[PDB]
């Protein structure tokens, strides 16, 4: 009726995580906790956080001239505790002068009254520290660099196909900003059911995909669209694959994984995608996306994930192997 | 080592007598009724005090003596490791020069 | 604990001295006098650094407890005088509160 | 200090005494005791007068805190051997000696006379401050860390580099030879741990 | 029995003779950050307090050499108007530094030295500003709490894998923010002598993580199981269950790093398993079960274990057994 | 005479760089060259910088109220452009007043003149944007972690010993904090000029080391000191090193290179060091450093250079292989 896959054709691990035991280290974590939150969300906690500040010092200094005296509307006998205080509104905008260090200057702090003082300090101290701590979420916020992930484009369908005589499952990849992702590395991942001679029974084992690159490593140029394929040898678990077992209701899947830097920000980064069994195109291959031009390269990402017929084989790679060690 | 061990025990013995020499001091100012009486000398009108009558105020004197006392309390237990550190060194001296 | 260590590291010692003269001729004839000598120097280190923790723990006892009796000196001669000027407590009983 | 409360190689770290720690703490004790004699005096005379007059005291009750922070200042700078930081001190030496000094020549000029005894402590403190002020100039003589481009440096003795001497009697700041505060945690210990030959 | 690595990393070693030559200190802006959260508001708190203060002094000192402290008619022109006693000249001193400006304590024309302090408070206030708030973002960045929600299981296991032995262990991440870019490196800590009769304390073997491609990287969203196929090249070819006992010579320490997704900033996750912490012939229950809509990872069942059957041989032997058969 | 290092002994590289035909690429890294600036030097620039700017601005305004004829002695009938401008010196205090922010007031801006109202802006605008830049550099200086460097700890001179049969060229890395570094990695390199069959020259050429780990990686885990070892086999270049060619002026030299991200900020650090060969000893062992304790274990960071003699064939690791084949 419906399948469940391990991440998403954009990311979004979906996977549930149930019985957490609690022991408050979500919230712990405030600092990585506020910049996860989306934008608007920041903003009611940056307002309500310089909101609640402004009016928890507020009701400090109305309270304060209120026992002082200087809340009497009489004749200024004495010498009131902060100037020009004759109101709840005027010691609530006192304390936005205050702390956002406006400083009209209408309401002064006077020498008469030491607690004030003491508020005064404590007030711009918390002011102080609320701002170097909003500020340092806000530049965390501003270097997030997710977003910047969501430009790297996998092709819809992956195909598998031959190459240089060996069976290769191909896929394309492809970056569509002009700014460079630094040392970029791509990793690929079988999520399938599998059992052991042992008896072990793992649920969702992910075993790791070599990426066949020309010198057996994992950093890829990504300029242009690549074709990133996996040379099926004898100990690839796709080793057994053929276009039967290819169908939607298949327990197979593909994660592939592109980490890199960005060159701007410099945070690394992560794209995820996957490629369900009924997302796969068996003996297909990738039409040419590049065509050289009047001065320079081209790149027509109108034609990413086109995919045409090509005469293939229609056995695994060990039926394969095995008809040409005997022929 | 041995001078070290005199030297401490000298003046923690001098030290020691401080304390009855304040006793008699604060106590020789409490025999008397007038206190109204006070240091009374001036150069600007801050009132300088002079020496005698520093030594006269009994608050003044317990101070000295709490002062004094540390030191001769001090100066006498540090006497006594002196003292003994080379005691147990000349022990140790002594033992292998006899083996 | 420092007491206790202080007698079983010296009674090892005595019964080296007195084994050495038991057995004088035999470690010469071993010339193993070169390590018996090593092993006084064992021996007698112990015993030493047994007593200079000992006397170290009564020096800091000391010390400790005269501070505090400094302590209560100065307590008891500032309320004592004031008492004296304003109970009037006539320096009599503030000389007991001293000595 | 809040490094201190997560500080693991003060465990069984050494130190170096710099050349001047007894000098430094005996002139140390005996400036503490004059502060307090000036601190006597000042309140002494404020009490004739209607006013507080708190210029008696209050600069030398500023001097006695000043004073017991610049020895943990020197210690804390003798324990880790970071001679650098004496500049601040040294500083402070040579500053408190010259505004003193202005003061004390300035009772001279007035003709306060020795039979005064603010004359006499004013004084005493020129002679206590100038001669903490050579204790920290010898430091950089020995130790020629500020303008000297070849460091003498000094290395803690071998006795007690050995992880096998407990008994740091004879290596302490001068206050800990007096008061035989290094015992504290020796005593501590044996509560938990029996004492032996270990 | 002395421990490596603690369970929750906290390295259980203590160094001596640590001849420091003040670099303990000279990393003011590494240790300022290293200091708890309680510690860096105190050092925040004295550090403008102290600033605030020091120059208390200096405007209430200049005020009065220039004798508008006066309680007197202001025949002159003050230097800094309306201070008339220390009090005002503190809070004079908080306006410049923290730029509140009441402005019923000016800055006139007519005091050349006043005027020199006001360039130098607000340069002071400036620099302290600056470096503290770097601090702050240093620690704000802090991920060393975001590396406690990378859990290993409390014991690992020894069992038969497809064959061949090897040591399984189980470690989750808890957060749903991802970490980038893991890699896991597992080390035996054990006293090694040389043919040669040499004395090593605390000797490091890595492991090998037996990942398909020889690499350390892991992609960690389920709790994944991390084994060292014990091969004829591990350090671990001559463990018997019959010496596995307390009071062996023996611990595996586990490092996971990679960065974490938001602030970008490395973590480890360091956990050490003794002998007495390792299960011979044990077998990690499935945790993971797919539901209707999506996977479901039962984390109760993170580090149960259930027994396997597996020869109680070592691996030499297990691998002889092999050969003579063969 | 005297024989160069490549690298000192705390880094340090002792190389150099001449006929550098400069494009001023010095002057173009504005920021990265206020980083590498020393803290004292870096205050001067601070301070210039701001002090620069307020009196840039003091004579904007001295001029602006100069032309306004407000200046004029005498309380004119005119409105003043900015109050209580009657000197340079109090067109000075303002210009610290608005880029500072103290804004004390008795120096308001009118209404009346429109050009000081586009000062005024400027002003802002060009003290926004100074203190952002100086909030920069002191926050990448704050993260400078060269000094964390300082504390990783090299031996003296290493050795070169047996170990498990084989020749091994041995050493000592230890770190003094308490924090990690996380992620660490050694690389070693021999310096030697270094001829070729074919007829080249290099005159110095640097040759990787393998680090003899357990794995084939370089990944280090740095807690006390441990021994950075390099099994000297067949391909080893060290593989005709004999004890005889080991004085002074012999062209060899061992460079370290320690890499890894400092825990408390992130930043990655590289510490250095080269071995001439006079400060390599053969046959010497390392002496045993890690004690255990009560319940923890104890460094004797006394003992971290100390080398004992070890018995050991004075013969080439080329002659242990011929010696071995012959028996």
């Amino acid at each position: 009726e419906r399948r469940a896959r391990f991440v998403s054709k954009k990311g979004n691990c979906n996977v549930a995580h149930k019985n957490i035991r609690e022991q408050g280290r979500f919230l712990q974590d405030v600092f990585t906790t506020l910049v996860d939150l989306k934008w608007p969300h920041t903003l009611l906690i940056f307002t309500m956080s310089f909101l609640c500040s402004w009016l928890l010092f507020a009701m400090v200094w109305w309270l304060i001239a209120f026992a002082h005296g200087d809340l009497a509307p009489g004749e200024g006998t004495n010498v009131p505790c902060v100037t020009s205080i004759h109101s709840f509104s005027s010691a609530f905008l006192f304390s936005i002068e205050v702390q956002v260090t406006i400083g009209f200057g209408g309401r002064m702090v006077t020498e008469e009254c030491p607690l004030a003082i003491l508020i005064l300090i404590v007030q711009n101290i918390v002011g102080l520290m609320i701002n170097a701590i909003m500020l340092g979420c806000i530049f965390m916020k501003t270097a997030q660099a997710h977003r910047r992930a969501e430009t790297l484009i996998f092709s819809k369908h992956a195909v598998i196909t031959l190459r240089h005589g060996r069976l290769c499952f191909m896929l394309r990849v492809g970056d569509l900003r002009k700014s460079m992702i630094i040392s970029a590395t791509i990793h690929m991942q079988v999520v399938r059911k599998t059992t052991s001679p042992e008896g072990e029974v793992v649920p969702l084992h992910q075993v790791d995909i070599p990426m066949e690159n020309g010198v057996g490593g994992n950093s890829i140029f990504l300029v242009a669209p690549l074709i990133i394929y996996h040379v099926i040898d004898s100990n690839s678990p796709l080793y057994d694959l053929a276009p039967s077992d290819l169908h939607h209701h298949q327990d197979l899947e593909i994660i592939v994984i592109l980490e890199g830097v960005v060159e701007t920000t410099g945070i690394t980064t992560q794209a995820r995608t996957s490629y369900l069994a009924d997302e796969i195109l068996w003996g297909q291959r990738f039409v040419p996306i590049v065509a050289e031009e009047d001065g320079r390269y081209s790149v027509d990402y109108s034609k990413f994930g086109n995919t045409v017929k090509v005469p293939t084989p229609l056995c695994t790679a060990r039926q394969l192997d095995e008809d040409r060690s005997l022929l | 080592r041995l001078i070290l061990s005199s030297t401490f025990r000298i003046l923690a013995d001098l030290l020691g007598f401080a304390g009855p020499l304040c006793i008699f001091g604060i106590v020789d100012h409490l025999g008397k009724e007038n206190h109204v009486f006070q240091p009374k000398t001036q150069f600007l009108g801050v009132y300088f005090v002079s020496s005698q009558e520093f030594l006269g105020n009994a608050y003044v004197l317990a101070v000295l003596l709490f002062l004094a006392l540390l030191l001769q309390r001090t100066f006498l237990q540090a006497s006594y490791y002196v003292a003994i550190e080379t005691g147990i060194n000349l022990r140790g001296a002594i033992q292998t020069k006899i083996y | 604990d420092l007491q206790q260590l202080d007698d079983t590291t010296q009674l090892p010692l005595v019964s080296h001295f007195a084994e050495t003269v038991e057995g004088l001729t035999t470690i010469r004839a071993f010339r193993y006098e070169a390590r018996f000598q090593q092993k006084l120097l064992e021996y007698t280190d112990s015993n030493n650094i047994a007593s200079l923790f000992l006397t170290a723990a009564n020096r800091w006892l000391e010390v400790c407890m005269e501070y505090i009796g400094a302590c209560v000196v100065l307590i008891a001669a500032a309320t004592s005088i004031s008492n004296s000027l304003h109970r009037e407590l006539s320096a009599g009983l503030v000389g007991l509160g001293l000595t | 200090w809040g490094s201190q409360s997560s500080k693991v190689h003060i465990h069984h770290s050494t130190w170096l005494h710099f050349p001047g720690h007894n000098l430094r703490w005996i002139l140390t004790f005996i400036l503490l005791f004059v502060l307090v004699c000036e601190i006597a005096e000042g309140i002494l005379s404020d009490g004739v007068t209607e006013s507080r007059h708190l210029h008696l005291y209050m600069p030398a009750g500023m001097a006695f805190m000043a004073a017991i922070t610049s020895v943990v200042y020197y210690h804390n700078i003798e324990t880790s051997n970071f001679p650098k930081l004496l500049i601040a001190l040294l500083i402070y030496w040579t500053l408190a000696f010259i505004t003193k000094t202005i003061k004390f020549v300035k009772f001279y000029d007035h003709a306060i006379g020795f039979s005064q005894l603010r004359f006499c402590l004013t004084g005493l403190l020129v002679i206590l401050y100038g001669m903490l002020l050579l204790v920290e100039v010898n430091v950089i003589r020995v130790r020629r860390y500020i303008f000297f481009k070849t460091p003498r440096e000094v290395k803690p003795p071998e006795d007690l580099q050995d992880l096998g001497v407990r008994f740091l009697q004879p290596f302490v700041n001068l206050l800990s030879k007096g008061t035989y505060w290094w015992m504290n945690a020796f005593i501590k210990t044996a509560h938990k741990k029996p004492i032996d030959l270990r």
